[PDB]
Formats: structure tokens, C-alpha cells, sequence
């Protein structure tokens, strides 16, 4: 066939760049940076009713100063995921303190090229990319919130905002007129939520979508369905204005 | 009309329905269902709205789209001419099969002109074309009032409209109307030529004797003006239309006529055709018809 | 039986009168004179061969004349040159009524072409094809260059020269073949007018040799001909790409066949008029002579964009269809993957169905997921 390590033409991965694919097949996840905090939101996507979307969780928790959320092939992330927690916990192991969000992020973005076979220059032993992306939330004392994109390329950003998944780009482009950093935790919330109920193929819902926030004092924290379902009202009371 | 009785029935109910008023309004429930879309545009000129103003009688002939007309009426005024009148029946084509049609139409039923004249004539027959009564009052018939007149346009469109009127409401009248008009025999003023076709247009179906020697009475005396094939002809189908009905007419009516040769002629050749309403599905269409384009 | 006779004794009758009419204008025009002069005019023309026993023509017998019998035959009766030295005729060389140098050239011109070919083109051309915007649905971003590779330059070539350049003079096409992809070159082709010659590689390669070669030429004849004119090739695939095969031994003039339409396309071809243009599902396979400037020079694919151009050419296609109003394109576009500008009629066409299956003259958002999902799962491939 072709390697796995083999460039583009243009000097690309395939495989990262077929990695990306699965990416915007997973689901659209959504997050805000505030000054405030950092409002995460993302779409569970029961195949069926008979999934019990409580089972779904691609909002994770790193830690309570950190916490990311997946999109893409999520059970990828696991090793991530505990890797990542393991790092802020080393990190804290080492440091007595909590990790810079970016620093672990940093530290995360390296798992990204470790598939090969038989890598030339190191042993690095994965088959394939990742195929999930993540949105990543965390507090910091010196960056205060800030929210970075991980991915497969094991390249990320900071955003003031950000939509990745299935619904992404629009979402994104909703993002941009609506975002700015003046923002509030629940307009974010109201932003995330509805910009998610536009994007969403299901009726929004506490149960076909998933929400939860990252604030300095609180750290990581989960929104249950009943404040969700409250802010999705309350969307909808103010979704419905004129 | 009938009755209500469980034989002829034809009950207060029918009405509605075997003539046709509401169910159109309701296949306008359907209609709008599955539709089409308006491309009338005021346009700029009157040359452009001589077409524009028929328009609103194409789209909506059947239908009552008539505020374009009823509200814009200058709109069908622009449209002079015979365009005049067909404007005008463009809205008794909007006004076919109605109750009263008579609004817009006796409106311009007369205004300035003959052709104007002409437009709620034609337009009136339209109104209660396809039918013979209209959809309940009388507006048909009534035209036959405004068709007297043995001068151009005037006649014209109401020789139209009384063609249209008296298919199914056959009157001997608008012949003893049109045939000493048709014994007046002007195209021009008259207008009796293209009468004698709305004559072919009233009894149809029909033996009229009186028709069987009035055209007799016309014809072979070629009244007044004809030299041309005009008069010829217009008298010659006046008669296919009105009987072509029998057993040996279907193919014997065709073998006096269309044998010989003239205006009244290659025409007929299949008005045989739309002659007898027993035994339709006939071949005689490409069996007899190749042979005088061959 | 009986009634149905009545039916059928008219039946009868009836087909006895135009039997009894045909016989009567039948006397009246009593059918020589619309050949018999032609014939015998032409019988002129008949004889004006037949005087010395005599557009592709193929062979010209103009026979034997010896004083003079002004002729080629190429044929294995009497092969015949005019020339050598100053041999003319003064309309015509001579004869067969055929007048000229066959199709094999002997001088020039001689008597105006006779010529040209045999086997007409075996390949064949449309031209103004039946596409101008057909599958131009969705296509844009490819015939945006192909205006520029195609359109304009036959449109104003003089900008190219007030430039000082030409169009891209070779283009390719790629992805699921012909799919709008054929029939987007014919759009552009009717867009411009152009003429559209749709030549498949398949036509090329045949049970013998200098095969397309042959084709190839009289291709690039008659482009030259057909001038202002669009050579298009689907399967590039067809005669291949690059390749050793020639190792193998057999390959070698199929492998020519392109270096034949290698060769002859590189050096005398105007492609600003005579356009060029290649589809594939592989631009992996080339021959790189093939990829070579001023042979190909632009490069595409035909494609498979985003959730967007689909619903467009979704709403292109499904207009075709009744369709739910309510429902968005949007909807569904969101859930199918990028896919063909042919495959988004499965989107579409096969909802008419559904829209059969459902009895809906509109097809309903789910009418479409289905399909979606039904013919997406139906692929398995």
C-alpha cells in the first residue's frame, strides 16, 4: 500500500490528514474561553433511545484546574485522557502545583506523532494518528482561562472560542460575529447551547447534548441536565425575543 | 339541471359539481398544492401589456387572480385593439365558469370601441363557457342582448362570445341574426364570415334543417360580396361543425364534401373528424388523409 | 360479436374510403421528372465521371487517360501520382467525377480537396453539446479555471495575446469519471460553442497498429479542421500512463499510442484554439510526458467540496423532483459526507421513490436521510 509516515505530495500525513476526517465525523463540541470562565458544551449523539446518554461523556475532566472535551473516535482519547491526567498529576507529583494548561496541552500534542512502524530516529510505537480532537479548558494563574484546540496533527491553539465536530465550521462562523471577550459565563453558556441547538440535528436537550465549565475557583465542573435544561428554557425564552 | 328525484336526479347538489363551480376553487386547494408561477409583469408599454394584461387571464383563466385586472383596469385598456377585447376576455377567461362574470366584463362590455365592445363578448361567452347557463346567474345568455349589431368588432367578438354562448345554448336568433348578416356576407363589417363558424359553433351535433337550407340559401346564392375562398369556407365548416352526425356520415358526409375541391374544402376533410360523437378512436385521420398530401 | 361488428363493419368502410379516395387525385397528377432530370441532369454528372471510365474518397479512379489521365489511385490497381513537374487540371485533375489525390497527398492542392478520411472519424464529435449548464451544479470551482482554460480564451483569445500568452493549453480532469466531469467539458463546450470532440481512450487502443496513432492524426487533423475546438479525452486510463510495460514487450505501441499523442500534440497543436482535456479517475497514473507544460498545464479535479456546495447542488438537482419546501437542504446536506455531484442525486433522485414509496409528491427531510443513509449504507464499497 503506502507508508504511514508517508508525506504528501504537498508534504502532508495522509493518515493525520485522513485523521482529520474522522475529526469532523465526531461529534460537534463547542467551547468558550471567558474571563469568567470557560463554558464547555457538546453533543451527545445517542444512536437510539435506548442509549442512555448519561453513558456519554466527551467532556471530560483532566483535573479541576483542567479539563478538555473530545471530538472524534472518542475511546482514542482514554490514553490520552488518562495520559493528560497523569501529566498535571505527575506535573503536581513534581511541581506541588498545578500544570500550566498550555504546558499540558503542550505535553499532550506530543502522543500526537508517536505511531509508526519502527520509526526511523526513535521508538515510537503507535499504529495510526488519533482520531479524536480535542477542545481543552483550564484555569491558570498566570493565563487565567484559556481554551486550546489539540489535535491529531499534534498542533493546538489558544481561541477565544471555538467549534469543532461534525457542526464545527458553522458553528465557528457563528462564533466569530457572536464571540467577544467581554462574554459572560451564561451568555456563553446561552451562546454555546443555542449555537449547539442551531448546529444539532436532534432537538437540543439536557440529554442529546452535554455541558459543563472550567472556573478558576471552581476549577472543572459539569453541568447536570437540570441547569442545563433551565439555560435551554431560558434560551428558548430568550432564543424567542423578536 | 333534473331533479331531485333518484332517477334524472341532477339534485340542487350537482349543480356544484357536474357543472363545475366550487370544486375548481378547491382544486385551487390542490392547485396550490402542486403549482406553477405568476409572470405578469405591468411590463412598460402598451405593447407590452397588450400581451401582459392576457396574461392574467392565461395564468388565471378559471381562476379569480382578477384584482390584477379588476384593480389595474387601464391595464386591460392599454391593450387596444383586438388585444382590447382580449384583455377584456382574459378576464372573463378569469371569469369563466362563474356565478356572475358580467362585473369587469359589461364594464368594458362597452367603453369606447367596438373592440372594446368585443372584449366582455368573447369574454362573456367565456364566462359561462364550457357550460350553458354560467355557475348560477345568468350572464350567458344575456350577452345575446349586447351581441345585436351587424358591424365589425361588435359582431365579431359577440359572434365569438354567441358562438361560444350558443354551443350548448343554441339559438336559431344569432342565426336569424348572423344569416342575413351572413346574407349581408361582410368580413369586414358584417363580420357574418367568421359568424357562420360560431354558427358551426351553436347547433352542433345537431340537424338543423333551417342551417341546412340557410348556408343552401347563402352559400350556393354566394351573398353579397363573396368572390374570395373566404366566404367559400367560412360557410362551408359552418355546416361541418353542426351536424357530422350518423352512421354514414362519419365517412358518407366526407364523400360529397372533401371530394371535389374548395375553401369549404380540404378543410372539412377531417371535420368528419370532430363530427359524430358514436364510435370516436377512428383511423380515418392518416387512412384517408394520406392521400391529398399524396 | 355483433355490436362490436357494427364497430368493426365501420371499421371497414371506412378504410374503403381512403382506398376508394387515394384512386381519385391519383388520376389528377398523372413521378419521373424529380430524378429523371436530376438523373439525367446528373446523368450528365453521371457521364462527366463516366468519360474515361470514371470527405474521405478513399481512391479516386479517374481512368485512364493517356495523351492526361489525372489521377491517384492508391489501391492496388494502378497506383497514380500527377505530378512531377507542373501537373494540374483546371478546375479538376481528372475524373471519377472523383477529381483528386484520393486521401494519400500527390502535390497540392490538386483539384481542391477531394479528401479527407477514411473510417469518417471513427471517432466521434458533438458539437454545442447537450450540456451548457447541466452538471454545472455544484462544478464551480473546476470550471472556474476551465473558463479561464477554455471559456475566455475562445471567448476573447486576444487578451491571452494582449497579454502575450494563450490559455492553459492542456488541462486535467480527475475523480469519478465523466460523472458531471465528460459532460462539464461539454458544458463549457456548449457554453463556448466550441466544437467538443469526445474521444475515449478506449478508442484508441483497437486489434491494430498506429491505431489511435492513425485516430490520433486524423484527431489532430481534423482539430485543426475543427479548429476552436475541444479534444477531450476521457480515460487517460484507457491507453494507460507512465509505464515499463514496455518491458514486457506487448505494451509498446499502446504505450506509443500515447507517445503518438504525446508526440504530435507537443509541437505544431494550436491549444488555445484547438483545446485539450483529459479525465481520469487517476492523475496518479500519468505519464508525465502527458503532465509536461504546454501539453497539460492546468490541473484538476473534478471534486467533492463541503456540507454547502452539496445543498446547492442538492437544491440544483431536487427542483427536478417535488420536493418539501419546509425541509432544508442544509439538513441534509449536514449529514452526508463530501460526495459526487453524481452520488447527490442518490440524495435526490432516489427520494423520488421514497416520495413514491411515501406517496408524497414532496419527499420529506427523513425521505432524504433515509436515502441518505440507505444509499450511503447501501454503497458498502
Amino acid at each position: 500500500d503506502r507508508g504511514v509516515s508517508t508525506f504528501s505530495p504537498e508534504g502532508r500525513l495522509f493518515q493525520v490528514e485522513y485523521s482529520l476526517e474522522a475529526i469532523k465525523l465526531g461529534s460537534t463540541a463547542i467551547g468558550i474561553a471567558t474571563k469568567e470562565g470557560v463554558v464547555l458544551g457538546v453533543e451527545k449523539r445517542a444512536t437510539s433511545p435506548l442509549l442512555e446518554s448519561d453513558s456519554i461523556e466527551k467532556i471530560v475532566e483532566i483535573d479541576r484546574h483542567i479539563g478538555c472535551a473530545m471530538s472524534g473516535l472518542t475511546a482514542d482519547a482514554r490514553s490520552m485522557i488518562e495520559h493528560a491526567r497523569t501529566a498535571a498529576v505527575t506535573h503536581n507529583l513534581y511541581y506541588d502545583e498545578d500544570i500550566n494548561v498550555e504546558s499540558l496541552t503542550q505535553s499532550v500534542c506530543d502522543l500526537a506523532l508517536r505511531f509508526g512502524e519502527g520509526a526511523s530516529g526513535e521508538e515510537r510505537l503507535m499504529s495510526r494518528p488519533f482520531g479524536v480532537a480535542l477542545l481543552i479548558a483550564g484555569h491558570d494563574a498566570d493565563d487565567g482561562y484559556q481554551l486550546f484546540h489539540a489535535e491529531p496533527s499534534g498542533t493546538f491553539y489558544r481561541y477565544n472560542a471555538k467549534a469543532i465536530g461534525s457542526g464545527s465550521e458553522g458553528a465557528q462562523a457563528e462564533l466569530l460575529n457572536e464571540w467577544h471577550s467581554s462574554l459572560t459565563l451564561k451568555e456563553a453558556e446561552l451562546l454555546v447551547l443555542k449555537i449547539l441547538k442551531q448546529v444539532m440535528e436532534e432537538k437540543l436537550d439536557e440529554n442529546n447534548a452535554q455541558l459543563s465549565c472550567i472556573t478558576k475557583q471552581d476549577g472543572f465542573k459539569i453541568y447536570d441536565n437540570e441547569k442545563t435544561a433551565e439555560l435551554i428554557k431560558e434560551l428558548k425564552e430568550k432564543e424567542a425575543a423578536e | 339541471n333534473g331533479k331531485l328525484s333518484e332517477h334524472f336526479l341532477y339534485l340542487a347538489k350537482e349543480l356544484n359539481l357536474t357543472g363545475p363551480k366550487v370544486p375548481e376553487d378547491i382544486y385551487k386547494s390542490h392547485l396550490d398544492n402542486s403549482k406553477s408561477v405568476f409572470s405578469s409583469a405591468g411590463l412598460d408599454s402598451a405593447q407590452q401589456n397588450l400581451a401582459s394584461s392576457f396574461v392574467n387571464g392565461f395564468l388565471n383563466l378559471g381562476y379569480c387572480n382578477d384584482k390584477l385586472i379588476v384593480d389595474n383596469d387601464n391595464w386591460v385598456y392599454k391593450t387596444k385593439g383586438d388585444g382590447m377585447t382580449s384583455a377584456v376576455a382574459s378576464i372573463g377567461s378569469i371569469y369563466q365558469w362563474n356565478l356572475d362574470g358580467l362585473q369587469q366584463l359589461d364594464k368594458y362590455l362597452y367603453v369606447d370601441e367596438p373592440e372594446v365592445k368585443a372584449g366582455a363578448l368573447l369574454g362573456i361567452g367565456i364566462s359561462a363557457s364550457g357550460v350553458h347557463d354560467g355557475e348560477v346567474e345568468p350572464a350567458l345568455l344575456l350577452l345575446q342582448d349586447y351581441v345585436t349589431n351587424p358591424d365589425t368588432k361588435i359582431s365579431s367578438a359577440a359572434i365569438l362570445g354567441l358562438g361560444i354562448a350558443f354551443a350548448g345554448s343554441k339559438n336559431d336568433e344569432v342565426l336569424g341574426l348572423l344569416l342575413p348578416i351572413a346574407a349581408s356576407t361582410d368580413l369586414p363589417i358584417e363580420t357574418a364570415a367568421m359568424a357562420s363558424l360560431a354558427l358551426a359553433h351553436v347547433f352542433v351535433g345537431t340537424c338543423n334543417g333551417d342551417i341546412t337550407t340557410s348556408i343552401m340559401d347563402n352559400f350556393l346564392e354566394r351573398t353579397a360580396i363573396e368572390l374570395k375562398t373566404d366566404w367559400v369556407r367560412f360557410l362551408a365548416l359552418a355546416l361541418g361543425i353542426l351536424y357530422m352526425g350518423q352512421g354514414e356520415q362519419v365517412d358518407d358526409v366526407l364523400e360529397t364534401i372533401s371530394a371535389i375541391e374548395h375553401p369549404m374544402t380540404s378543410a372539412i376533410e377531417v371535420l368528419v373528424g370532430s363530427c359524430a360523437y358514436t364510435g370516436t378512436g377512428d383511423v380515418l385521420l392518416i387512412q384517408d388523409l394520406l392521400h391529398r398530401l399524396t | 360479436d355483433d355490436k362490436i361488428v357494427p364497430l368493426t363493419e365501420g371499421d371497414i368502410q371506412v378504410l374503403k374510403s381512403y382506398g376508394a379516395a387515394p384512386y381519385a387525385a391519383k388520376l389528377k397528377q398523372t413521378n419521373d421528372l424529380k430524378d429523371i432530370e436530376a438523373r439525367i441532369k446528373e446523368k450528365a454528372g453521371v457521364k462527366e465521371s463516366d468519360t474515361g471510365l470514371a470527405h474521405p474518397l478513399q481512391v479516386a479512379r479517374c481512368t485512364k487517360i493517356i495523351k492526361a489521365k489525372y489521377v491517384i489511385n492508391l489501391k492496388q490497381i494502378a497506383k497514380f501520382v500527377v505530378g512531377l513537374g507542373e501537373r494540374v487540371s483546371p478546375t479538376d485533375i481528372e475524373e471519377g467525377m472523383r477529381v483528386g489525390v484520393d486521401r494519400s497527398k500527390y502535390n497540392i492542392e490538386l483539384p481542391l480537396p477531394p479528401r479527407i478520411d477514411p473510417s469518417v472519424t471513427m471517432m466521434t464529435v458533438e458539437e454545442k453539446p447537450d450540456v451548457t449548464y447541466s452538471d454545472v451544479g455544484g462544478c464551480k470551482d473546476q470550471i472556474e479555471k476551465l473558463r479561464e482554460v477554455v471559456e475566455l480564451p475562445l471567448l476573447s483569445p486576444e487578451r491571452f495575446a494582449t497579454l502575450g500568452i494563450d490559455p492553459p493549453k492542456g488541462i486535467l480532469l480527475y475523480g469519478p469519471p465523466g460523472t458531471g466531469k465528460t459532460l462539464c467539458a461539454r458544458a463549457v463546450a456548449n457554453r463556448t460553442d466550441a466544437t467538443f470532440i469526445r474521444v475515449i481512450g478506449s478508442e484508441l487502443v483497437q486489434k491494430y497498429v498506429g491505431e489511435g496513432a492513425r485516430m490520433v492524426r486524423e484527431l489532430f487533423e481534423m482539430a485543426r479542421t475543427k479548429k476552436a475546438c475541444i479534444i477531450f479525452f476521457d480515460e487517460i486510463d484507457a491507453v494507460g500512463g507512465a509505464r515499463f510495460d514496455d518491458g514486457a514487450g506487448g505494451d509498446n505501441e499502446v504505450q506509443r499510442t500515447m507517445l503518438e499523442l504525446i508526440t504530435q500534440l507537443d509541437g505544431f497543436d494550436p491549444r488555445g484554439n484547438i483545446k485539450v482535456m483529459f479525465a481520469t479517475n487517476r492523475p496518479n497514473t500519468l505519464d508525465p510526458a502527458l503532465l509536461r507544460p504546454g501539453r497539460i498545464d492546468r490541473k484538476v479535479e473534478f471534486s467533492l467540496p463541503d456540507l454547502e456546495g452539496r445543498a446547492n447542488i442538492f437544491r440544483i438537482h431536487s427542483k427536478s423532483m417535488s420536493v418539501e419546501r419546509g425541509i432544508r437542504w442544509e439538513l441534509i446536506s449536514r449529514l452526508c459526507p463530501n460526495s459526487t455531484g453524481a452520488e447527490l442525486r442518490s440524495v435526490c433522485t432516489e427520494a423520488g421513490m421514497f416520495a413514491i414509496r411515501a406517496r408524497r409528491k414532496v419527499a420529506t427531510e427523513k425521505d432524504f436521510l433515509k436515502a441518505v443513509d440507505k444509499v450511503i449504507s447501501g454503497y458498502k464499497k
